[PDB]
């Protein structure tokens, strides 16, 4: 048993029955969903790698949208807040073709608010927390995260999560989804 | 001074410090979700190689369900919208799988489990529903989240099994409510909601917004009844839509403990979860009845190869009448399978029994086919390589030739003469003539074949898309 | 100016010049010196000229010789404007805010309001510039016309 | 005869009848004079004109001008089978393969000739840039 | 702008001018001038007008192929498109009917 | 000098066969009786000594094979401005009437590219007499170029 072996059903389902298929990760949070949904991608991704720009970038399509979608609360250090359904297409020949992103509410409200023991968004801390100055001064912020109302509130550091290489594997998810430097910059 | 319209001409109005505040907080949450769906649609614009598509598998992870001590808007969504994944579990496994037995015919009992939370999704997503109320309230400029409980609780208590009055043991007892979502109690802290759901920006910061040098805050907000309630579960049900048309596997993710230590298995929590994700009831369902059925076409073509004299080629064979002498021959037990009017039924020993011995009938008969195949694609790929070591050898052979010939002094001659002379002249010509009528005979094939195909496919398409279309057009003049 | 530069001034000259020898445009070689050098606003080619008369620069051309000592004085008018000079400018006329002017009065401005202009340049500068809107980007317009 | 293409018969036999250029049906040095001058420059005016005769001196005929480039000719085939060969010997089929393949390749699957020459024409553009061996240009600098 | 036409196109006119002058260069009288201007010769003016001819229905083709092959692929792009587009409508027109 | 121009340009180791296989000896060389032929090549015109004056100007008779060849690669040099002329056409006028005044260019190339004399005025008026229409058909240029 494994998930592995749940993805190679569904691909097997698929070529024999000529239908579409789907693969439904559900649970509490903190089980897992979010990774294990990274390595059912991973599936198809390495699958379609022995047999790649799409295979990578439906993997890198987790966590760029995680570091926006997601923030370190009570029950999970990484618990995401937003809904998403992937469908991942294939072609007549079985190879990976296409993927499409459906995304269903952000968590907005925690963008200016956040109770004790739980951090804004991963994407305000790692700005704050950097190796890079110039993405301090760009935004012309300070780097101690408390200054700041909004976000400072609740908790703002967090035993397990090393913001620096957060903000680098954002930085290279966009890299990767071809979000280019001026909408990145814009965005932060 | 936001800018407000009266008539044709625009008033304006001053705001006090704390709703200037609170207006300055929705334009930092409704720029940055924005941004996070703007973000999401650069992804679905890309993502895309541009080739043509016949299948897809859906891979899903709506929600973990989240207890905190403050729970609000989105605590909602997404316990809801994991709530209805799990209700679509229990419909696939339960619903969906037993009644297409009684439909086929099967002599088979249809067994209740139990497992229903339809009444919750109600619950949440009906006309009546607390997102529907929270869409219907905030319309109103005059409503306030007070009487917004006033309502939601009036909606509800006693008239939904989920709904009950909280306990506040914990004190905070100012505006609460609680909703026991699949996996276990979550409660909630109304304060708030109604700008939350409207999400109503001061018109003239988001039209200068519209106005600004940045192209992305410009796209954000170009082309600034449709509440986040609404819109969030316009989605949800386009999810399900697109779900149950396709065939689904699902994975019960469990939490062991609270705590994060890793390798420890708090029992209390995991049995829990099983318990909510009703998987007890999925081994009862797979072990009980029929995990696999194939079409009498499909699996009489794919096994009759286990007993070819049961279905000879060239001779008349029905596929139901067919199957049936062919299951009576593989000797297996009787009861481990059962007859349809147009799939054929299997337990899961038998289908896993069938499926094992047409994996071995093949074995025999296709690895022979397939030594074969490998001695085929052995043989012409090292014959290719064989073909380019001899080019590779008329190359150094040449190479060696041109080193022979430039170091030659009567090099001059033959280099400079050759392009000036007659075969330069006609040979080049014959090969570029005989280039071009070729490319320009499969050019022209392919072209008009593509164009008189796909010229036709389009115009149904479109046409389609137009009756749909007037089908929309009937929705919006209803809605 | 390097002696191969001057050369190269004088071929503008040679072919503007339908003459076998003695002509030079004096009512087109102002013109002309925008594009070997730097561009003067025409009353400062007026002022080194010394104010003359209409019909004189309907009539007259001048002696070539004169005028290299001219390339020079009318290169040497310095502060003309930059980008950011150029850009705040229109804006100015731009009633909205956003980086867009309408033509309809982007037009007028550039023929009515400042020095003179031959309007067919100014139907033409525009052409094919325009969006499906009918407006400008004229923070385009002036990356345009500050380097090309 | 049977090792060469008609082809290239009758182009030696254009090139011999051209190169009589006092219908002399034999070749000397006052020929190979106006034949540098004409086809090349002035630059050969050196010393080298001389020591061409040197090579085959006397009269020399068609049959064995055939026979001396025929034994040259060693390693020469004709240029269409090259360029079919050529198109065939790469993957994509459009000259877009490294050098550092092709030379290892040819170096390791058969005759180890000297690795300097073959080295020299495939590194004389580097390979990480502009290693596209567009076999086109290979053959013909090789001949035209 | 107005300088740079102008130059490029009196380029353009000393191009015309090389070519009369070259015709009066050629109102010489050597052989060639007899058999050129008139078409008797057949490896040269025939083959060269079998060069021209053929030439000049490839690219014709060469063109209207290239065209059309695009244009065939931007209706295959079209089709594939309608195809998601059709498919959504479809899912579509069952969420509008829950709408309603 | 003149030796390059046979190499810049091209189609016109094609014209060698003008030469090659319109001889009539088929020996390799011009001989000095070639215009036998060359009145019947042309049908219309018959014997003149101006023929012979031609083979004087044009050639030193029978000694080198290679001087016929290099005197039509002299000539060749026309043949590059095609290329650029389709182009030169459409920018001078692309409408397409491309009604082009005979005294209106007439007066532009001399006012345009160098000085042109009398006996150069003189060519190019023969080159084309205004007709009816007034205006060089771009085609018949061509045409003629061709
Ligand atoms: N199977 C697993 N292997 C390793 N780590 C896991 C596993 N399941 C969960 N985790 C960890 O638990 C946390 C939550 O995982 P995640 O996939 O984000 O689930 P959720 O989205 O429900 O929080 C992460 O820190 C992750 O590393
Ligand atoms: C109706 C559903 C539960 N089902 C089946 O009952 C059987 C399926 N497929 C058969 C045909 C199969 C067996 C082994 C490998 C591939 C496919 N698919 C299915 O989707
Ligand atoms: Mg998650
Ligand atoms: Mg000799
Ligand atoms: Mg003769």
């Amino acid at each position: 048993p494994h998930i592995f072996s749940i993805s190679d059903n569904a691909y097997q389902y698929m070529l024999t029955d000529r239908e579409n298929q789907s693969i439904l990760i559900t649970g509490e949070s903190g089980a897992g969903k979010t990774v294990n949904t990274k390595r059912v991608i991973q599936y198809f991704a390495v699958i379609a790698a022995i047999g790649g720009t799409l295979e990578d970038q439906i993997i890198q399509a987790n966590p760029a949208l995680e570091a926006f979608g997601n923030a370190k609360t009570v029950r999970n250090d990484n618990s995401s807040r937003f809904g998403k359904f992937i469908r991942i297409h294939f072609g007549a020949t079985g190879k990976l073709a296409s993927a499409d992103i459906e995304t269903y509410l952000l968590e907005k409200s925690r963008v200016i608010f956040q109770l004790k023991a739980e951090r804004d968004y991963h994407i305000f801390y790692q700005i704050l927390s950097n190796k890079k100055p110039e993405l301090l001064d760009m935004l012309l912020i300070t780097n101690n995260p408390y200054d700041y109302a909004f976000i400072s509130q609740g908790e703002t550091t967090v035993a397990s999560i090393d913001d620096a290489e957060e903000l680098m594997a954002t930085d290279n998810a966009f890299d990767v989804l071809g979000f280019t430097s001026e909408e990145k910059n814009s965005m932060y | 001074h936001p800018r407000v319209k009266v008539g044709n001409e625009y008033v304006t109005k001053g705001q006090n410090v704390q709703q200037v505040i609170y207006a300055t907080g929705a334009l930092a949450k409704a720029v940055y979700e924005r941004m996070f769906n703007w973000m999401v649609t650069r992804i679905n614009a890309t993502l895309e190689t541009k080739q043509p598509r016949q299948y897809f598998i859906g891979v899903l992870d709506i929600a973990g369900f989240e207890i905190f001590d403050f729970n609000s808007f989105e605590q909602l969504c997404i316990n809801f919208t994991n709530e209805k994944l799990q209700q679509f579990f229990n419909h696939h496994m339960f619903v969906l799988e037993q009644e297409e037995y009684k439909k086929e015919g099967i002599e088979w009992t249809f067994i209740d489990f139990g497992m229903d939370l339809q009444a919750c999704i109600d619950l949440i997503e009906k006309p009546m529903g607390i997102m529907s109320i929270l869409e219907e309230e905030c319309m109103f400029p005059k409503a306030t989240d007070m009487t917004f409980k006033a309502k939601l609780f009036d909606n509800h208590l006693g008239k939904s099994a989920n709904f009950q009055k909280p306990r506040n043991i914990k004190g905070k007892p100012e505006a609460h409510f609680s909703l026991i979502h699949y996996a276990g109690i979550v409660d909630y802290n109304i304060i708030g909601w109604l700008q939350k759901n409207k999400d109503p920006l001061n018109e003239t910061v988001v039209g200068l917004y519209q106005k600004s040098s940045l192209k992305l805050l410009s796209t954000l907000f170009a082309n600034y009844f449709q509440t986040v309630s609404a819109l969030h579960r316009e989605n949800l049900n386009k999810l399900m839509t697109n779900l149950r048309s396709t065939h689904p596997h699902f994975v019960r993710c469990i939490i062991p403990n609270e705590t994060k230590s890793p390798g420890v298995m708090d029992n209390p929590l995991v049995m829990h979860q099983l318990r909510c994700n009703g998987v007890l009831e999925g081994i009862r369902i797979c072990r009980k009845g029929f995990p696999n059925r194939i079409l009498y076409g499909d699996f009489r073509q794919r096994y009759r190869i286990l007993n070819p004299a049961a279905i000879p080629e060239g001779q008349f064979i029905d596929s139901r009448k067919g199957a049936e002498k062919l299951l009576s021959s593989l000797d297996i037990d009787h009861n481990q399978y059962k007859f349809g009017h147009t799939k054929v039924f299997f337990k899961a020993g038998l289908l896993g029994l069938l499926e094992e011995m047409r994996d071995e009938r093949l074995s025999r008969i296709i690895t022979r086919i397939q030594a074969q195949s490998r001695g085929v694609l052995a043989r012409m790929e090292y014959k290719k390589l064989l073909e380019r070591r001899d080019s590779l050898l008329v190359i150094q052979w040449n190479i060696r030739a041109f080193m022979g010939v430039k170091n030659w002094p009567w090099m001059k001659l033959y280099f400079k003469i050759k392009p000036l002379l007659k075969s330069a002249e006609r040979e080049k010509e014959m090969a570029s003539m005989k280039e071009e009528f070729t490319r320009l005979k499969e050019a022209l094939e392919k072209s008009e074949a593509r164009r008189k195909e796909l010229e036709e496919k389009m115009v149904s398409l479109l046409q389609e898309k137009n009756d749909l279309q007037l089908q929309v057009q009937a929705e919006q003049d209803n809605l | 100016f390097s002696k191969e530069q001057q050369e190269d001034f004088k071929e503008a000259f040679l072919l503007f010049d339908r003459t076998g020898e003695c002509k030079i445009t004096l009512s087109q070689v102002g013109d002309v010196l925008r594009a070997l050098g730097t561009n003067p606003t025409n009353a400062e080619v007026k002022k080194v000229l010394g104010n003359p008369s209409n019909e004189e620069m309907n009539a007259k051309k001048i002696e070539f010789e004169q005028f290299l000592p001219m390339m020079q004085a009318i290169s040497n008018n310095k502060d003309q404007g930059g980008y950011e000079d150029f850009v705040e400018g229109l804006r100015v006329f731009d009633k909205e805010g956003n980086g867009t002017v309408m033509g309809a009065e982007l037009r007028h401005v550039l023929a009515t309001l400042g020095e003179k202009m031959k309007e067919e340049e100014v139907e033409a500068l525009l052409a094919g510039q325009e969006d499906s809107n009918g407006c400008i980007n004229y923070e385009a317009f002036v990356k345009h016309i500050m380097s090309v | 005869f049977s090792m060469f293409d008609q082809t290239q018969i009758q182009e030696f036999k254009e090139a011999f009848t051209v190169i009589d250029q006092n219908r002399d049906g034999i070749i000397d040095k006052e020929d190979l004079r106006d034949t540098f001058a004409a086809m090349g420059r002035l630059n050969v005016k050196n010393e080298e004109l001389d020591a061409m005769m040197k090579e085959a001196s006397g009269p020399i005929n068609f049959t064995v001008f055939l026979t001396m480039f025929g034994e040259k000719l060693k390693g020469a085939d004709p240029e269409d089978v090259i360029t079919g060969a050529f198109k065939v010997l790469d993957p994509e089929g459009k000259g877009t393969i490294k050098k550092q393949f092709l030379e290892e390749l040819l170096t390791t699957q058969c005759d180890r000739f000297s690795q300097e020459e073959i080295k020299n024409m495939w590194a004389a553009f580097p390979p990480d840039v502009g290693g596209n061996v567009d076999y086109k240009n290979i053959c013909y600098v090789i001949t035209h």
